[PDB]
């Protein structure tokens, strides 16, 4: 998965998979690939 | 007429010299007919007895304010608890003197406590005050799971928020755990080296322990701490170059019993200025309505400027605790606390003394070390990020383009 | 083994010691591996003194294992004191009504003690579940300085930035004090035409409510939704409390005391049953209040991690860690036209059942102006112009460009 | 309609972007049930 | 354009009730106060309250 907010089923709680979760949990530190750029992308992360 | 006040003490000696102070502020300022009285009770081993005691000693006496102090026995677990939960029931305001605990900051539980010793809650502030003169823009909160640490955590990011910034990480850890390796194994891999820590004395002591093992006491980084983890046994094990806090009277039962005594006799006569004031109950048992001019009170406690103070200028914040206090930065040079400056109510002053930052240096280390290698993900699209097998010795075949230039491979 | 349990209350209530023994002969094997003997024990009024005195005689008498007290008065420092009763006896200690049912903050780790009640995270929840299905986005969070601020501002914060609605936050208003005062005026005026979310005690609230209204903030376009806090005694109402003003409380119409003794017995009876089931035997109650034991006070099996999964016969009564009903019993009322707190809609199973499918306008005041610019308007389904389709599964609302519209259904 | 089926890639970008659109919800519910995990799997359903 | 939103005539007590409430039907906006000056500073007073 590229990254997409996401409703966990516990606690309904806002998650962000693929890309942004390995990203945003610290697990990576640049995102090198086809990741488009748009605000719900943008309003966590920050592109080039 | 007579004004009765109650005191939780813990010798009888603390008990004459409160009866000594409660004298000498009758003499000043006495509204020309009050005169104060002066009841003491000894803290009792069990919380049972002492609230049995506080409602048949001090309740039973039309006490209007109880001074509260720690037991000589070095155990500290809550102790005053139960004097502010049975002068709580009828809004009686309860006077701590060596109560450092956050918990009671929270007015939703303690409703009519408070104290002249600010809670370890507050030290967080100073730690800000130096990330504001050092210029360190990346800290390692390590904190405890219960009330103090979590408190010390949101008024540290309460704090953090109006400078727009935050902690890289807040690692909590339960009280009392005896392996904190693994936290302190993923702090390592960050990038921020001000590692702030948070915790009672044997938390303090577990993690320097730790630090040490993984040589995180070296050079390149920096500790703040407050006055948890810089007496008693942690100090045992305290890695040399950390910056502690301490408290200028915290200690000193004497100077707090004076200064109370004052602000609780202003604070009455105060009170007996106004009007429409109500009597205190007689006895625990058979009354159960609460004191009707007791929120006023506190009110009026919590309004009231001591100017002349043993302890310095006393005042009193929204939360209920002094607000105004002075810490002492200790920092641990050759297994010696010494003062390299002091933090007045609200500002940090360094002295002639030299800092001595962990591994021996002088300089004064940077916030952080950046990292030159980086966690790189990427994803399988055909046009962009081919994604192959690797051959059997671990290294997949050399690729030429049309033109013949080899194919970069990771 | 034989399950001896306590149930104290007061005598403000007419339920005879003989009922509540008679409350636990359902006879249907409601313990397999246990009886339960109920003990029950009258107070005239609620006391430190007196109700430790209770509390241990009856422990001392019945060796009871449990405590199921309610409370008839709506003091608040009931609740702690039975929490710390509990916390310094190991007896499990329910709070069935009245102040001991109000739900506190931070409880003591050690001390197991149990609310029958909604903490303000799960009025917020109700609140919000309300403006969902009322699609009353826009709001503006009044707040002062009464205890509990920082916890509703930041559980709100959190769920609307978690929420998947829009939320414009305007405005938190902190009116730290002189509501009748400067610059608190300048601060009210800031306030845009919205729902207003306000936080604090009832006279208090009272006072920012004729503010309000003689800044002209009550209307048929000003909505007020409110939690438990404010509408606090529902009997007695103030004259500036607007009709119309939403609250959410826990629930003295439906939930009689009757069924809240028999579901605190049930839950002590099903916690000492999986007990049984799990470890080996139930543990003897601790000798009295007195006697200063010289023991580390450390029972090798207790209710309190036995608690989080607690079923009765129809509905689950299990608790949170912090000690919260995970399914509690919160009904959200309206001052209707007639100046009385009529409920309108339940909490069931993380659910909100309201009884009125569209709002019905409220007149705040006499002197309100006259509801006209609100129309109702039939539109009947018509394929290319009109479409009438289901509710966002994602959004639990109406989507972008789509706007509410009901249905009769047979 | 139930004969013309047309998709894209499961939690990425251009999902988003249907998703949050105001007015072609009507196909984003459609695209909803026939959502592929990667854009490979969509290519060689495509091809075949 | 000119949107006209309100005309308030504070017929009197302009420190007193059921002036306020007129005054606080202001929106964001050009005011073209028409009065005396003492009564100018009177409302403007009220205005900066």
């Amino acid at each position: 998965k590229f990254g997409t907010q996401e409703r966990v089923n516990n606690s309904n709680k806002k998650e962000w998979n693929g890309m942004m979760g390995e990203l945003l949990s610290g697990q990576a530190d640049m995102i090198v690939a086809p990741l488009t750029i748009n605000n719900e992308r943008a309003q966590y992360i920050e592109f080039s | 007429k007579i004004v009765n006040i109650g005191a939780v003490l813990s010798t009888r000696k603390h008990e004459q010299m409160f009866r000594e102070a409660v004298n000498q502020a009758n003499k000043r300022h006495g509204s020309w007919k009050i005169q104060l009285n002066a009841t003491s009770v000894t803290h009792k081993p069990n919380a049972i007895q002492m609230a049995l005691s506080v409602c048949e000693d001090l309740i039973s006496s039309q006490v209007y304010a109880i001074l509260v102090s720690h037991p000589p026995t070095p155990n500290d677990h809550f102790t005053p608890t139960p004097v502010s939960y049975t002068a709580g029931f009828y809004r009686i305001p309860v006077l701590g003197l060596t109560t450092r605990m956050s918990i009671y900051s929270d007015k939703s539980i303690h409703l009519s406590f408070l104290r002249t010793v600010p809670p370890y809650s507050h030290q967080s502030s100073v730690w800000f005050e130096m990330m504001r003169v050092y210029n360190w823009n990346h800290i390692i909160l390590l904190v405890s799971d219960d009330h103090e640490g979590r408190a010390a955590q949101k008024r540290l990011e309460t704090l953090l928020e109006e400078r727009e910034s935050k902690a890289e990480k807040v690692l909590q850890f339960d009280p009392g755990t005896k392996n904190v390796t693994a936290l302190l194994m993923e702090a390592r891999e960050l990038e921020a080296r001000v590692i702030i820590l948070s915790a009672s004395e044997d938390d303090a002591a577990t993690v320097y322990r730790a630090a040490a093992m993984l040589n995180m006491t070296g050079s390149g980084y920096v500790w703040l701490v407050g006055e948890r983890e810089i007496s008693g046994n942690a100090l045992r094990y305290a890695p040399d170059g950390i910056i502690g806090l301490q408290l200028i009277n915290g200690k000193n039962e004497s100077a707090h019993i004076s200064d109370a005594v004052g602000v609780v006799a202003q604070a009455v006569h105060e009170l007996l200025e106004k009007e429409n004031i109500t009597d205190p109950p007689r006895g625990c048992v058979g009354n159960t309505n609460i004191w009707k001019t007791g929120p006023l009170f506190k009110r009026v406690l919590m309004s009231s400027k001591y100017a002349d103070g043993v302890t310095g200028r006393v005042e009193f914040n929204e939360d209920g605790d002094r607000k105004f206090a002075n810490y002492s930065i200790m920092n641990l040079q050759n297994r010696k606390l010494v003062q390299v400056g002091i933090y007045n109510g609200t500002h940090v002053i360094p002295n002639d003394r030299k800092i001595i930052w962990p591994g021996g240096e002088t300089e004064k280390p940077r916030g952080y070390q950046m990292s030159t290698r980086l966690k790189i993900v990427t994803i399988h699209q055909e046009p962009f990020v081919y994604v192959k097998p690797t051959m059997s010795d671990g290294t997949c075949k050399e690729e030429f383009t049309v033109n013949g230039d080899p194919v970069k491979k990771v | 083994p034989a399950l001896n349990i306590a149930v104290l209350l007061g005598h403000s209530h007419d339920v005879t010691e003989r009922e509540l023994r008679n409350l636990w002969g359902p006879e249907q094997a409601t313990g397999l591996p246990l009886d339960v003997n109920v003990v029950a024990l009258l107070m005239n009024r609620t006391d430190p003194k007196s109700l430790i005195t209770h509390v241990c005689d009856l422990m001392s008498g019945a060796r009871i294992h449990g405590l199921v007290f309610g409370d008839d008065t709506d003091q608040e420092a009931v609740a702690q004191m039975l929490d710390f009763i509990s916390s310094q006896t190991f007896i499990p200690i329910l709070g069935i009504h009245g102040g001991a049912s109000m739900i506190m903050a931070d409880k003591d780790p050690t001390s197991t003690f149990f609310q029958f009640g909604a903490s303000i995270q799960q009025q917020a929840t109700v609140m919000l579940k309300i403006m969902q299905d009322y699609d009353w986005h826009v709001f503006s969070l009044v707040t002062t300085i009464f205890p509990g601020y920082r916890d509703f501002i930041s559980f709100i914060k959190t769920t609307v930035d978690n929420s998947f609605v829009g939320w414009d936050m305007q405005n938190v208003i902190t009116l730290d004090t002189s509501f009748e005062d400067a610059k608190t005026q300048v601060q009210l005026k800031k306030i845009h035409s919205s729902v207003i979310l306000l936080y604090c005690s009832k006279d208090e609230a009272v006072l920012i409510l004729s503010e309000a209204r003689s800044l002209g903030l009550t209307g048929y376009d000003f909505f007020w939704i409110v939690p438990s806090l404010v509408s606090g005694n529902t009997e007695l109402i103030p004259k500036e409390f607007p009709s119309g003003l939403i609250s959410v409380s826990y629930d003295d119409w439906d939930y009689s005391l009757e069924a809240r003794v028999r579901d605190g017995l049930g839950i002590l009876t099903t916690a000492a049953s999986s007990m049984l089931e799990k470890f080996s035997y139930i543990p003897e109650a601790k000798a009295s209040c007195y006697g200063q034991a010289e023991k580390p006070e450390t029972p090798l099996h207790t209710l309190h991690q036995f608690m989080v999964n607690v079923t009765w016969d129809g509905k689950d009564l299990s608790f949170t860690e912090e000690g919260y009903q995970v399914h509690p019993r919160l009904v959200v009322i309206v001052l209707n036209k007639d100046r009385e707190w009529e409920k309108v809609g339940k909490w069931e199973n993380q659910t909100l059942s309201l009884r009125h499918a569209v709002w019905p306008r409220y007149k705040s005041f006499s002197d309100c102006e006259p509801d006209d610019n609100h129309l109702s308007i039939v539109t009947l389904e018509e394929a290319p112009f009109v479409i009438v389709e289901d509710i966002d599964p994602l959004t639990e609302t109406c989507v972008r460009n789509t706007v509410p519209c009901r249905k009769f259904v047979k | 309609s139930d004969k013309f089926i047309y998709a894209t890639v499961k939690q990425s970008s251009v999902d988003i972007y249907f998703r949050r659109q105001v007015e072609l919800s009507t196909m984003y519910r459609h695209m909803e049930k026939h959502n592929y995990e990667s854009a490979a799997e969509a290519i060689q359903a495509v091809r075949d």
